[PDB]
RNA sequence: AAUUGCGAUAACGAACGAGACCUUAACCUACUAAAUAGUGGUGCUAGCAUUUGCUGGUUAUCCACUUCUUAGAGGGACUAUCGGUUUCAAGCCGAUGGAAGUUUGAGGCAAUAACAGGUCUGUGAUGCCCUUAGACGUUCUGGGCCGCACGCGCGCUACACUGACGGAGCCAGCGAGUCUAACCUUGGCCGAGAGGUCUUGGUAAUCUUGUGAAACUCCGUCGUGCUGGGGAUAGAGCAUUGUAAU
């Protein structure tokens, strides 16, 4: 973390620390689906999810994406997450909890 | 004598024993100094009891803390407890209760570890 | 206010202590340097293959200027690794005592440690002047 | 080996006292280990 | 004058401390010099039995020194045994 | 559920319906109470008891309870 | 004279090697190098056995137990009756307790508490006289179960009396203890 | 939580249940008490800057104390208190104070109603195949119990750069230890190591022991490449315990 702040200083974001909240808030899917009964053939509703879910959710999507990133490259794992928080502190659909949580709320959008 | 104040800190069964007596403003930790934490990381933590309240409240006292168990994160939150329940403990003995209440309050405000003894054991394993 | 060991970094003290006694060169300094690794729990042998025997001694020296006495065993057991084998799972494995007795006989020969009738290795006045001064220097280093 | 009643199945091997499992708990009552928690 | 010091362990603490008391009592009035009841610490003796389960054992140690010769010594020694 | 036995409900009821203007709303002093009323040889069974006494005067205190 | 604790020591070891064969108590004489230890007796016939039995028993335990060759040490056995059981040697204890100072009330709760905790079905003490006052009292305490009639009175129960000289005057007390009588034998 | 209680009501009592009995946990700078525990002051003593100090050596140099280690006595907790819920009853839930507020949590304990459940190397002119050339008892050798197309399963180690290697720092606790024997071993020398030699301490809060464990922290080498991840398999020798190591 203290890697990644730094980073995040020398990329031209002189409040890390504001780039960390806000891709906790941009990554946040605010609906998503649950599986219902339905009576056999199981369609998918769309619920709410709270938003200390959307806290959980946009920090277990950020860890993911960033320990599916490090993972089998030269680049470090605080570059990756510094990456991963920078283009998700703006939605950019380049990093990971970005497109997930597209993907999360197209789902809900969908199945509503 | 030199007035002086001795007070436990514990945790996860590493006890620092402070000697808060009238010295110099001089601070050791197992007869290394506090500007040396084994850890590189938690050294900040140490600095918490320090900073919280200022630094002419230590230029009257010089400070020992001797340590027994523990791990290594374990013995930090240990010596930085023991400081503050030294300084609290000298400044309630020695000096006035004010000035006690003020420093307790700084410290209860901030992080109540510092005070207060924790409890975060290893429950008997429940056979 | 006493300039002394106590004062200074670990790695620091090893480092500059190592490197005055490397400028020195007054010690005793054997053969197997470059061929002996310095544990049984070890793959290669130190990277530092001219040096790594003065870290060794700095280590050391730090370890007794601290302390009240050190034996052979104990240092063994100070720098023990965990040692793969195999398949197994990595266990603790002490370190040699070759290295430990010609690091000892070279600070002794010096006049830096020597045996305490409690049958330890400890500190000399002499040695615990000579560490003090280094230390005051590698202090004087960061001015 | 069972040096008391000839009882090898279930020795309590520990500090030579040599009594199986059954009878370990037939003179439970006469060393002192019972029932506390 | 001999100094001995006399090493006393127990199971249970009532007469443990009864005959601590007693040696206390009957040293302290024919005037005997001596160290007060030093409690050792109470070893835990386990047995982990075949999930699994726990037998425990609680010894109590004290110790008392003295300084006495060699008849009073001796008729403490008979007398307190129990 | 904590759920008082017999025992207590019996003797605290009837502590309150021989003895009531001794007992009072504190606990502490309800305690001593019942060790210097009754023969209760435990002190956790006493607690137990005594409590009860002490909820059971912050019922009647209210309203008439079935004694 | 040998010391008490090797007397508290066979104590130990007769309460729980002799407890079904009556251990009532000890006594016990020193002559020089010979510790004679009488094994006073609830039964004896437990003790004796049949043609020669636990005297035997034990003193060849003690001789295999106690590392002691057949010579050094002597044990010996004489026939009384159980101190709680016979009404004698209660009425002697009875007639003690009121020669001290202790009441008719404490020492009759002590005497047939000693005598339920020997083992008798049950007992009865009789105190009769005057205690303080002008007027003569009577006054039974009784506990456990009695038989009042029959051979069983002659099987059963023991009866003991006994004229106990006070300062004012003269008590009787009556001591009637009833044997259990599944222990008969 | 319960057939736990309330209440209406062919009703009226009692038993074993169940709660309940035992044993444990945590907070006690308020007791009571210490060289087989520790802390501080203080003597003798070593180094360093000296301007007062820091680091210590010192199983008696003395003292005090139990702040920390420790033995108990007690204490405390009894859902204390508040508010929802409940015939506004026995009770439940949310919150506050509390060391501890889900029955603060676990396990042993009976009485009544099932176990041929497993033997006692048991006793009884018991029933019955032989009464022994059987080994049932003894030995003494050498091979097994490990063998391998395969199936059922648990574990250890990896597929790496939140990582491997090379250094440095060096953090615990439960245990456990020798007698009429070879236990735990400190230290010193030799050996690359394995190990060996010579002793010493401890029958133990004393010595091993402060078990300087591992994971961890820092700095360098590596550079994503079945790689410097992996370590399976196999060769060579050298040592240790065991009579005997294939």
């Amino acid at each position: 973390i203290k890697h990644t702040l730094d980073i995040i200083n020398v990329l031209t974001d002189q409040n890390p620390i504001q780039v960390v909240v806000d891709a906790i808030t941009n990554t946040g899917p605010r609906e998503d689906t649950t599986r219902v009964g339905g009576g056999g053939a199981a369609r998918r509703q769309a619920v709410d999810v709270s938003p200390l879910r959307r806290v959980n959710q946009a920090i277990a999507l950020l860890t993911i994406g960033a320990r599916e990133a490090a993972f089998r490259n030269i680049k470090t794992i605080a570059e990756t997450l510094a990456e991963e928080l920078i283009n998700a502190a703006k939605g950019s659909s380049t990093s990971y909890a970005i497109k997930k949580k597209d993907e999360l709320e197209r789902v809900a959008k969908s199945n509503r | 004598a030199v007035p002086s104040v001795q007070t436990f800190g514990k945790k996860k069964s590493a006890t620092a024993v402070a000697h808060v007596k009238a010295g110099k403003g001089l601070i050791k930790v197992n007869g290394s100094p506090i500007t040396l934490v084994e850890p590189e990381i938690l050294r900040f933590k140490v600095y918490e009891p320090l900073l919280l309240v200022g630094l002419d409240k230590f230029s009257n006292i010089d400070i020992r803390v001797r340590v027994t168990g523990g791990g290594h994160v374990s013995q930090v939150y240990a010596i930085r407890q023991a400081i503050a329940k030294g300084l609290v403990a000298y400044h309630q003995k020695y000096v006035d209760e004010q000035s006690k209440n003020e420093l307790k309050k700084a410290f209860t405000s901030y992080d109540r570890t510092l005070l207060i003894a924790d409890s975060r054991r290893p429950e008997p394993k429940k056979f | 206010p006493g300039v002394s060991v106590r004062d200074v970094a670990a790695q620091d003290f090893i480092n500059a202590y190592a490197s005055f006694l490397q400028r020195q060169g007054k010690l005793e300094v054997p053969g197997y340097v470059d061929i002996v690794k310095t544990s049984s729990g070890n793959e290669m042998p130190p990277q530092d293959a001219e040096g790594w025997f003065y870290k060794r001694a700095a280590s050391v020296a730090r370890h007794i200027y601290m302390r009240k006495q050190v034996g052979v065993g104990k240092l063994n057991k100070l720098y023990g690794g965990a040692k793969s084998r195999g398949v197994r799972p990595y266990k603790h494995i002490d370190a040699s005592g070759s290295i430990n007795r010609k690091v000892l006989q070279a600070l002794e020969k010096i006049g830096i440690v020597e045996i305490s009738p409690k049958g330890g290795r400890r500190i000399s006045e002499n040695g615990q002047r000579d560490l003090d001064r280094i230390a005051a220097q590698t202090l004087e280093e960061d001015e | 080996q069972c040096r008391v009643c000839s009882s090898h199945t279930g020795l309590i091997r520990k500090y030579g006292l040599n009594i199986c499992r059954q009878c370990f708990r037939e003179k439970a009552n006469d060393i002192g280990f019972n029932k506390f928690r | 004058i001999i100094k001995i010091r006399i090493t006393l362990t127990s199971t249970k603490v009532k007469q443990l401390e009864n005959v601590s008391s007693n040696i206390v009592k009957n040293a302290e009035q024919h005037n005997l010099v001596k160290k007060g009841p030093v409690r050792l610490p109470t070893k835990v003796l386990k047995i982990s039995t075949r999930t699994w389960e726990t037998y425990e054992m609680r010894i109590h140690k004290r110790y008392i020194d003295l300084e006495a010769p060699v008849q009073i010594v001796k008729r403490i020694t008979q007398i307190t045994i129990e | 559920g904590r759920v008082r036995t017999k025992t207590v409900k019996r003797a605290s009821k009837a502590l309150i319906e021989r003895y009531y203007p001794k007992l009072t709303l504190d606990f502490q002093t309800n305690k001593r109470l019942c060790d210097e009323i009754a023969t209760i040889q435990s002190k956790r069974l006493r607690n137990k008891i005594a409590g009860y006494t002490t909820h059971l005067m912050k019922r009647i205190q209210k309203g008439p309870v079935r004694g | 004279v040998a010391d008490g604790v090797f007397y508290a020591e066979l104590n130990e070891f007769f309460t729980r090697e002799l407890a079904e064969e009556g251990y009532s108590g000890v006594e016990v004489r020193v002559t020089p190098t010979k510790t004679e230890v009488i094994i006073r007796a609830t039964r004896t016939q437990d003790v004796l056995g049949e043609n020669g039995r636990r005297i035997n028993e034990l003193t060849l335990l003690v001789q295999k137990r106690f590392k002691y060759a057949p010579g050094t040490i002597v044990l010996y056995a004489e026939r009384v009756q159980d101190r709680g059981l016979s009404a004698v040697a209660q009425a002697e204890s009875m007639k003690f307790k009121l020669l001290n100072g202790l009441a008719i009330r404490r020492a009759a709760y002590g005497v047939v508490r000693y005598v339920m905790e020997s083992g008798a079905k049950g007992c009865e003490v009789v105190v009769s006289g005057k205690l303080r006052a002008a007027r003569a009292k009577a006054m039974k305490f009784a506990d456990g179960f009695l038989i009042h009639s029959g051979q069983p009175v002659n099987d059963f129960i023991d009866t003991a009396t006994r004229h106990v000289l006070m300062r004012q005057g003269v008590l009787g007390i009556k001591v009637k203890i009833m044997r259990d009588p599944a222990k008969s034998r």
